[PDB]
RNA sequence: AGGUUGACCUCGGAUCAGGUAGGAGGACCCGCUGAACUUAAGCAUAUCAAUAAGCGGAGGAAAAGAAACCAACAGGGAUUGCCCUAGUAACGGCGAGUGAAGCGGCAACAGCUCAAAUUUGAAAGCUGGCUUCGGCCCGCGUUGUAAUUUGGAGAGGAUGCUUU
RNA sequence: UCGUGCCCCGUGUGGCGAAAGGGAAGCCGGUUAAUAUUCCGGCACCUGGAUGUGGGUUUUGCGCGGCAACGCAACUGAACGC
């Protein structure tokens, strides 16, 4: 199997045949468009592993998305309040880049489903991803059991909600005292934490 | 209300160049020519050819925008692109190697140099062009002379040998069909060819055949054409020759002798099987046709007139009567040369044409051979 | 007159269909005008004529849809009008088949290892 | 003035000629000559798979 | 290539939404219309809005 | 014929064959974004509040979920919810205030699928098209579609019984 | 016709936006309880299309006259330009 040999080369990304490999590619896909589909992924071994099959339904979406903060659309950039002791030059948006390209992915091809993502290379402007998408109106993938979850009305937008795994990263969905604020959501725990029950006979 | 614009109705929305009927077929030149021979579109003629368009010539095309339109819907045009990607296909395995692969395919193509017949079928077109028995027995007059004329021709990459081959057959059992009926009125030895007359439901039909020898294609035609016209009047004929013979009550189309054609029946390899008076005027003759006259024209006007009995020369082909010119049972010899067994005749072939013209027998004295023979008169002219 | 019954209109073909509702959209057209220049017991003819073309038309469609039904019977696509309504989400939903599909191991595992039935001794 | 994709190909290999190329990617240049691959496969087309 | 379609979007063509009885409803009655009558040879129609 | 004839790769066109998306609803649900009045004597930490407004996305429930868990015991054993833990551990200008989790009882219980292996004595897999419904084609796919394995193991052996 | 191609050209890019800007063409008389450059009568015009007749041109093939300004019922004119 070569996918054991990629995957250790994948490991080493200070090495010279990478760092070719990932100069090369950056200027390419920086002289391409924003989102474009890829014809086959670029990294094989992790394409597998996040699930993707060369079968017909299954697509590759390649994106860039701009990197760093996150700034307030607020004019002059400023804000006619209390103060901050900030600039909107330091905050942080609280999902990844990662998910916005794959929200701007499935915005782009709305009739599939987006099953993951993974980084591919970056720049000082850019980070850029490799989305896999499956089709849930192919037969092939209907007649797939290990796939044909995914046709459900239960999965439309995962990448929207939160379901993809940079998604779950998000929203620290782990087992354990690390994450009691919001292994079961955070919004539903401070629900239940501030809901005043009343039983009958109390 | 709202004014008109200029040109754009009248004679511009009425006609349109080749070009652009080319342009809106989407097809290529030949495929194009081909298509308007096989649907009968003709060139038209515009009052003003400036309304139509600025940069016409004498010599442009113009045709109907109607007949572009029906041609739109030609089931023929899928056929054309099936072929184009078939053969791209056949490439491709070629390409590869898989000389296994591009046989099969190959056998998809029903090339003519392989099946004798043409690569698209017209029998929808034979439908559409002649919507009644009595229009195709009124166009036969050309079928017959460009079949005929193209029996007796080389193979080309146009018109393969199979196909040409197919010609002959057609013709042959055309010729059966005249013999067993005995449709066949009147006869003319042209210094262009030989001329016939029949006639078929009533209709008369009238023919030219070319004399037995080298036919020279020069380059002042346009033979690829010509081809497609013999391509139509073989998927026409075709149709003719069946219902002429379940009209007549025959199997068609009739038992072919492969052997007997390798040996040179002619249209002696044809048995005629049932399905399931100038007539008798040769009907008590016995006929020996001598190498030097022409055996096929002979053969079939006496069969259509009534003999029975004909043998010829051993050269000539299997299929006669008699082989030996010492038969005594000979009555009547064909012979054109410049030692007479007794009790027999002989006459030049001009004999046999006259008397079926003139329905009746001619007196022998004067087609007695190195005499002087009679004028041969046209019994078409009265 | 005028009252067309729908039990003698499902043992006609399409052609007198057609002539019967000709018919009575020309009495129709004559009878508003006759409507409008006088009156009486005349107003419930045109309204049994309006209710005898609604008649006619929904026989005919009824007719010509179970004939397009029954040519359309054995073929792959049908037209959008002849498939079932259901609704948006019943179509997009997965069929049968394709929903109860398993894999191998596990039609293995349920061949040789399935629920059994028992009771327990008290 | 090309298309963008003709642009963007011969860019590409024009870039790939300018760059220093590692070794191990550098290595896969050097191929077989003409009569040497033409023996190979002379070879190998008698052990073709098995058609359909 | 034009559409070949493997089936008909609409199975039932439509009838003609505008035929000669509604197009025609019924004749003006009122005495410009008589007057019209006989003073023209104009016969004068209450017709559908939709109709030229 | 080689200045030719092709095989691929990438990128396009088509009212091409067949499909799908949008909007509504939004009480409940999953996220993003995000106040101030209020309470702190006033007030830039704080509190209101990780709330209101705004934006995106589902279903009859959603979400979560079969441990990179809790523990420190003679050990429990996916997720969710109720009671209790507990106004407790803990955090907090100049203090107003804030505030969990393990165990325990109960409701309900259900477990599994891939990537990383060579089928290599035979891509055994699949979309679509035409069918006489037997199949036959155009293709996808070896830059990997089936079977097998998923840590509880498994693979290879040995071995003798059971199962469909 | 190696029949399944070749040649020419560059200028870009769609829509909305004016009942007072630009713009093809209708006047008079009469007529109704209420409309009229809209109806009725008479007399016209514009735009587009097809195809005739007369007349014109042509055996010096695509008119003639006036010194000229130009005139006369006609009196060939694609691309590309002014």
């Amino acid at each position: 199997g070569a996918l054991k040999y990629l995957e250790e080369l994948s490991k080493k990304k200070q090495s010279d045949v990478v760092r070719f490999l990932l100069r090369v590619r950056c200027w390419e896909y920086r002289q391409l468009n924003v989102i474009h589909r890829a014809s086959r992924p670029s990294r094989p071994d992790k394409a597998r592993r996040l699930g993707y099959k060369a079968k017909q339904g299954y697509v590759i979406y390649r994106v860039r998305v701009r990197r760093g903060g996150r700034k307030r659309p607020v004019p002059k950039g400023a804000t006619y309040g209390k103060p901050t002791n900030q600039g909107v030059n330091q905050l942080k948006y609280q999902r990844s880049l990662r998910a916005t390209a794959e929200e701007r992915v499935g915005r782009r091809c709305s009739n599939l489903r987006v099953l993951n993502s993974y980084w591919v290379n970056q720049d000082s402007t850019y980070k850029y991803y490799e989305v896999i998408l499956v089709d849930p109106n192919h037969k092939a993938i209907r007649r797939d059991p290990r796939i044909n979850w995914i046709c459900n009305p239960v999965h439309k937008h995962r990448e929207c909600r939160g379901l993809t795994s940079t998604g779950k990263k998000s929203r620290g969905l782990n087992k354990g005292h690390r994450f009691n604020k919001t292994r079961a959501g955070r919004r539903k725990t401070w629900k239940r934490h501030n809901t005043l029950s009343l039983w009958r006979y109390r | 209300g709202k004014a008109k614009k200029k040109g754009k109705s009248g004679a511009a929305r009425n006609y349109m160049t080749r070009t652009q009927a080319v342009k809106k077929l989407q097809l290529s030149l030949p495929d194009f020519r081909k298509l308007c021979i096989w649907k009968g579109i003709y060139p038209r003629e515009p009052r003003d050819r400036r309304k139509v368009n600025k940069s016409a010539t004498a010599s442009t095309t113009f045709y109907y925008t109607k007949d572009i339109q029906y041609l739109l819907h030609e089931p023929l045009l899928q056929k054309f692109r099936e072929q184009k990607a078939l053969e791209k296909k056949i490439s491709r395995a070629l390409g590869r190697g898989d000389v296994s692969n591009a046989a099969r395919l190959e056998r998809n193509a029903n090339l003519p140099e392989k099946t004798g017949k043409p690569r698209y079928t017209l029998n929808h077109i034979i439908r559409e062009r002649y919507p009644t028995f009595q229009d195709a027995l009124r166009d036969l007059d050309d079928c017959l002379s460009m079949l005929f004329l193209f029996a007796n021709l080389p193979s080309t990459t146009a018109v393969p040998a199979k196909m040409i081959a197919r010609c002959e057959r057609l013709c042959h059992e055309f010729q059966h069909y005249l013999i067993v009926t005995h449709s066949l009125r009147k006869s003319f030895l042209s210094i262009k060819g030989i001329y016939y007359q029949a006639n078929i439901q009533g209709e008369d039909i009238l023919w030219l055949v070319p004399y037995k020898f080298n036919q020279r294609i020069v380059g002042d035609v346009d033979f690829r054409i010509m081809g497609t016209f013999v391509e139509f009047y073989m998927t026409l004929l075709g149709f003719v020759n069946y219902r002429l013979y379940t009209s007549i009550g025959l199997k068609y189309p009739p038992k072919f002798d492969q052997v007997k054609d390798d040996q040179g029946a002619e249209l002696a390899a044809f048995s005629l099987e049932g399905l399931n008076d100038p007539s008798q005027l040769f009907a008590n003759f016995t006929f020996f046709l001598s190498r030097e006259t022409p055996r096929q024209p002979l053969e079939f006007i006496l069969r259509a007139f009534g003999c029975k009995r004909i043998g010829w020369d051993a050269v000539l082909g299997e299929g006669a009567f008699t082989t030996d010119e010492s038969d005594p049972r000979i009555t009547h010899q064909i012979i054109d040369r410049p030692g007479r067994y007794p009790g027999r005749i002989y006459v030049q072939p001009q004999w046999v044409w006259d008397s079926i013209n003139d329905e009746e027998l001619k007196p022998p004295e004067l087609y007695a051979p190195g005499a002087q023979l009679p004028p041969h008169l046209s019994p078409f002219v009265k | 007159n005028g009252k067309v019954k729908a039990g003698q209109l499902w043992s006609k073909n399409k052609e007198e269909l057609t002539k019967i509702l000709g018919e009575l959209k020309t009495e129709l057209s004559q009878l508003r005008i006759q409507k409008i220049s006088s009156s009486g017991a005349k107003l419930n003819k045109i309204h049994d004529l309006r209710k005898s073309i609604a008649r006619v038309l929904t026989v005919i469609n009824a007719k010509q849809r179970a004939q397009l039904r029954l040519f359309y019977k054995n073929k792959k696509y049908l037209p959008l009008d002849l498939r079932p309504k259901l609704t948006r989400a019943l179509r997009r939903r997965l069929s049968k088949e394709d929903a109860s599909r398993v894999l191998e191991k596990t039609k293995k595992r349920l061949t040789h290892f399935p629920q059994r039935k028992y009771a327990v001794k008290a | 003035k090309w298309p963008e994709y003709i642009r963007l190909q011969r860019q590409k290999k024009i870039l790939r000629m300018r760059l220093k190329v590692p070794p191990a990617i550098a290595q896969f240049q050097y191929t077989l000559d003409k009569n040497l691959a033409a023996q190979a496969f002379k070879l190998l087309n008698k052990y073709r798979p098995e058609t359909k | 290539l034009s559409r070949a379609p493997k089936y008909p979007r609409k199975s039932i063509p439509h009838e003609p939404r505008l035929d000669e009885h509604k197009i025609i409803i019924h004749p003006l009655n009122t005495e410009g219309a008589l007057k019209k009558i006989e003073e023209q040879n104009t016969l004068v129609f209450i017709v559908d809005v939709k109709a030229n």
